[PDB]
């Protein structure tokens, strides 16, 4: 109970410390020193705190700095992957071979071309072949193009 | 078209009744059907329709 | 003891940098040697940061206490008034006026501002080429020379007879003929200001971008005392203006229009001269090719026999050629031929004696270098399409 | 020996060296020892330093600072900065407090750099090409051999050719002895396309063609490879706004960088097509792009070299004759050849064998070559 009441009573006061920006890393440098992009203006270069190791700030990660004399402190939890929101952006729909119906012997070939290469890229090795990485898919709009590509 | 490029190229080609018919299925499959639906009739019915 | 030698030379290396200074190019930092750390403080606490802004007005210009009016670029607009060791008259109401924070006062007159990419123009490092590296092209090279050289070098014998030397050339000819070594050539030569300019440079992609940087390419060469501006490709910009039906060109056509106010406006144009270098010198506006812009018109017609002897001999001068020469031959052997075709046939000389593994090039190798160059390339020529343009 | 003494009076020197030094060090007062003054440079600089544009310098000791937020900063620049490698638009590092130039930046590259540069060496070998002896010699002599024997070319007197033009059908090998000449070659290599070269704003193709090209001197000695230049024409694309004469100073800057005022470093140019006779003729003249070399279809010497070199590889089948492909009398192409190699491999393991077969080849025939 104790613990409890002191942890509240300087709760108060830490509270009224300045809060921390959040920055972007986009590259490290030598010396402990960190490229951050603070948003949404500004491009600086910290010091990184002496509890971070220096090998964990790996470029395109969220970072906390110290409000006056911006300091990494922090390693936040990574911004959304680039890919993923522009996937998200895109939004094509999931699909599966079970979604996919009436064209097996094109499930077939694409799957040769695509999962073969990359699963077995031993098979190609023996028959002295280099690896396919070219699909074109013909057909009317709405045939299942995009379905099998997904899906595969 | 470079005979060089295009490791591979499929056809997707309009849907034969057979293919229709397991579209039709497929997305069917999540909708309240009614005891004894003739999907094939359907497929057959729609003709030269795409998925 | 050769090994042994050279590691201790490098520990020797490794120690003089361990204790004098090693690695700090990361962030741009300099050896060591030049490290005025007692000046740097003294002046970080003797030099205060001054924030650029510009004076927009002088409120009560008269002998009482003044007033101005000053923008600071994108932050605010503020009354203000003159430090005591900053004299009135050096302030006037377009200067980057340079004031400090803290009752913004504590004046700079600041010059003009300058685009980064108009001032990475100055032809710094001068090209290697001379005039001696240009052959039969005698008279243009004269011309060339005192249009842009001879009032720079010495005004007396022009001021003297109250002429007012022609200031501006066009350089004009099929592609590859010494335009662009003429140029080269001029820049090396002249003790002046060279501000080279290609006619893509001037293409930007928003609106009144690039009347914006040839206003600010000319008043720069204004505030430089002696300045040789010279438009290579200057088919880029400037071309005759065409209504047409959809706006085509209109950009282009404005920087054009802002370059020709600049040559010759309602202003004098200043201390400017000016070259033009084109291979198309048939879609150059009509304003453009006025007399009052482009005073001195060179053509660098493809060299006659003469001038191809001489583009040989230049050519050849360093080369490992054998004793009898004939490049009269050559010459006579390579007619309605450039220097780039009689370069190209020496390099094919020099390349087929290699290839032979011989080191003396000889009359067969540069016969065979012309059957290669001129009859095998003819296809790839360009000057039966630019003599008629 | 003489160079055993050379090293001597070398080593020597640099013993007096460091024994200066370390007297002068130590006789220092307690300070600028080399970490003191680091450490006091440590302080001078601040502990966030914020990277901003240098609009022009003034003099030394004095410059005009843009801020990321757009402010002016007429500002000293100390001592601690080199003074060099400052240029107009240049990152520079700012005290946070007073502003003051502290540093420069750019250390990094941009991705422009990293997509242009190919940081590998393609597996593909002046040995995995077949038929091409000329070409190969040609452009050997232009791109390789001035690299690898600099002293033949001086020695005779000339320079060696700036650009090579690959001229030549659908397939022929232009790509491939680029290919090998980005293996063999220790120059960076610096791959383009035309059409990635034909930007979408105004003014985006010839900044993008300055970019490259700087990129080429940054990174000399370099080979600049611009594969299918005939795209920045033949091609028409409704993203480019201004059009065929955007089109035309893309092609211009072009000309400009390949031969114009500016002094190239050791940056040599291959550039490749199959459709030479749209190129503007400015562009091929012999002061920029010399040695324009043809690649014709193989002959049937050549083709049996082709099929011989993609079916190294393969278990061709006792019965596969290599000949019957040859025998098919038309316009065929190494690609062709390479193409109906793989297909035959690929019908081998859709049919379940490891060994490719007549059949096999004669329906990859049938499939890819459609004749
Ligand atoms: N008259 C000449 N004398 C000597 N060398 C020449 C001459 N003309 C051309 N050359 C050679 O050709 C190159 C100079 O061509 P330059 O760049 O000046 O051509 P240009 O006329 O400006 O053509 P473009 O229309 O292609 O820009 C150099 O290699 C130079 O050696
Ligand atoms: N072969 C198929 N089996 C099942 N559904 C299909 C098939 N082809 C198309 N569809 C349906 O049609 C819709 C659009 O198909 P799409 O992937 O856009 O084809 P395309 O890429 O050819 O335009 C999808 O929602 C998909 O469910
Ligand atoms: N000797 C050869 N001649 C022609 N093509 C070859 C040769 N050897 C291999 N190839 C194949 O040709 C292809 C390269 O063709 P490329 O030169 O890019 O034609 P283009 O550049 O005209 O499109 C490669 O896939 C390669 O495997
Ligand atoms: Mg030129
Ligand atoms: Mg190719």
């Amino acid at each position: 109970l104790n613990a409890k009441v002191r942890l509240l009573r300087e709760e108060l006061q830490l509270l009224q410390e300045q809060g921390s920006y959040v920055g972007e890393v986009v590259r490290a440098m030598d010396k402990k020193k960190v490229l951050v992009k603070v948003h949404p203006e500004g491009k600086f270069v910290v010091d990184v705190d002496k509890n971070i190791d220096i090998n964990d700030v790996t470029p395109n990660c969220r970072v906390a700095l110290r409000n006056d004399s911006y300091t990494l402190h922090k390693i936040l939890p990574n911004k959304v992957d680039p890919l993923v929101s522009l996937m998200m952006v895109e939004k094509v729909p999931d699909s599966t071979y079970e979604m996919i119906g009436g064209l097996d012997k094109q499930i077939k070939e694409i799957k040769e071309v695509i999962e073969l290469p990359v699963k077995h890229p031993e098979l190609f090795e023996a028959l002295g072949i280099a690896q396919p990485k070219g699909v074109l898919l013909y057909g009317p709009p709405g045939t299942g193009k995009t379905l099998l590509a997904r899906a595969v | 078209l470079r005979p060089g490029r295009i490791d591979r190229k499929i056809e997707f080609p309009p849907p034969n009744e057979e293919a229709r018919l397991d579209i039709l299925k497929i997305h069917s499959r999540k909708m309240n059907l009614t005891r004894g639906i003739n999907l094939r009739k359907i497929a057959e019915l729609m003709p030269g329709a795409s998925g | 003891q050769i090994k042994q030698v050279e590691d201790d030379i490098q520990q020797l290396l490794k120690k003089i940098n361990e204790l004098t200074g090693i690695k700090e190019s990361d962030t741009g930092l300099a050896p060591p040697a030049l490290w005025d750390l007692a000046a740097d403080k003294q002046t970080l606490q003797s030099e205060q940061p001054l924030q650029v802004a510009r004076c927009t007005k002088i409120i009560n210009a008269d002998s009482e206490d003044p007033k101005y009016i000053i923008n600071v670029k994108q932050f605010a607009k503020f009354v203000v008034d003159l430090s005591d060791q900053v004299a009135p008259t050096d302030i006037e109401e377009g200067m980057r006026v340079g004031v400090d924070r803290n009752k913004y006062q504590i004046h700079i007159p600041l010059p003009p501002k300058i685009d980064p990419t108009v001032t990475m123009m100055q032809v710094e490092e001068k090209p290697d080429v001379t005039y001696s590296d240009v052959g039969g092209c005698k008279e243009q090279i004269e011309k060339l020379r005192e249009v842009v050289e001879t009032p720079l070098l010495h005004p007396e014998r022009f001021v003297n007879l109250g002429i007012e030397p022609p200031k501006g050339v066009l350089l004009f000819g099929p592609p590859g003929t010494g335009k662009t070594l003429c140029a080269r050539a001029v820049a090396n030569r002249t003790d002046a200001c060279f501000i080279r300019v290609i006619g893509s440079e001037l293409v930007q992609k928003y609106v009144g971008e690039g009347a914006r940087m040839v206003r600010e390419l000319f008043e720069m060469a204004r505030t430089k005392k002696a300045c040789l501006i010279f438009f290579d490709e200057i088919d880029a910009i400037g071309g005759a203006r065409f209504d047409d039906g959809a706006g085509g060109d209109n950009e282009v056509q404005r920087t054009m229009l802002e370059l020709i106010n600049q040559l010759d406006g309602f202003d004098p144009r200043g201390n400017i001269k000016v070259l033009m270098a084109t291979n198309r010198p048939d879609t150059l506006d009509p304003a453009l090719m006025r007399p009052g812009r482009l005073d001195r018109k060179i053509e660098f017609s493809l060299p006659d026999l003469e001038g191809r002897t001489h583009i040989f001999k230049i050519h050849a001068r360093s080369m490992s050629v054998e004793r009898d020469i004939r490049f009269e031959l050559l010459a006579r052997l390579c007619p309605n031929s450039t220097g780039a075709e009689i370069r190209s046939v020496c390099t094919e000389a020099g390349m087929f004696a290699i290839r032979a593994r011989r080191k003396i090039a000889t009359e067969k190798d540069f016969l065979e270098a012309v059957n290669k160059v001129i009859k095998s390339y003819a296809k790839f020529s360009a000057t039966p399409r630019y003599m008629t343009y | 020996r003489l160079k055993l003494l050379k090293l001597e009076r070398i080593k020597d020197y640099l013993l007096m060296e460091e024994e200066f030094i370390r007297n002068q060090e130590q006789m220092k007062p307690l300070e600028e020892k080399q970490e003191e003054e680091r450490s006091k440079v440590d302080d001078l600089r601040g502990t966030p330093m914020s990277v901003g544009t240098l609009e022009e310098i003034i003099d030394d000791n004095h410059a005009i600072v843009s801020t990321s937020v757009g402010s002016e900063h007429y500002v000293s620049i100390l001592s601690f900065v080199d003074k060099d490698l400052l240029e107009p638009g240049c990152s520079v590092l700012l005290n946070h407090k007073v502003h003051a130039v502290i540093g420069v930046l750019m250390d990094d590259t941009d991705p422009l750099v990293t997509v242009m540069k190919v940081e590998k060496a393609p597996q593909e070998t002046y040995a995995d090409i077949g038929g091409l002896d000329n070409q190969i010699q040609e452009i050997k002599e232009s791109v390789e051999l001035p690299l690898t024997h600099p002293e033949y070319y001086e020695e005779m007197g000339i320079k060696p050719p700036k650009g090579v033009i690959l001229y030549g059908p659908p397939g022929t090998g232009k790509t491939l002895l680029a290919k090998a000449v980005a293996n063999q070659t220790s120059a960076t290599f610096l791959r383009v396309v035309g059409s990635e070269l034909i930007q979408k704003y105004l003014g985006d193709g010839p900044k993008l063609v300055r970019e490259l090209f700087r990129v080429a001197e940054e990174h000399a000695p370099s080979i600049v490879f611009i594969d299918e230049i005939d795209a920045i024409g033949t091609k028409r694309y409704d993203s480019n706004s201004g059009g065929e004469r955007e089109i035309q100073r893309t092609m211009l800057e072009l000309l400009n960088q390949l031969d114009g005022f500016d002094s190239r470093g050791d940056v040599k140019v291959i550039m490749a097509t199959n459709r030479i006779e749209t190129l503007d003729p400015a562009l091929i003249r012999p002061g920029r792009i010399d040695r324009k070399i043809e690649f014709p279809l193989p002959d049937e010497k050549t083709k049996k070299r082709i099929f011989q070199i993609h079916t190294s590889r393969m278990t061709l089948a006792d019965d596969v004759t290599l000949d019957d492909l040859i025998m098919a009398k038309d316009d065929l192409s190494g690609a062709d050849i390479k193409a109906i190699c793989t297909e035959a491999g690929l019908m081998a393991l859709r049919e379940r064998r490891m060994k490719v077969t007549n059949e096999d080849f004669k329906k990859s025939k049938e499939n890819v070559l459609y004749k």
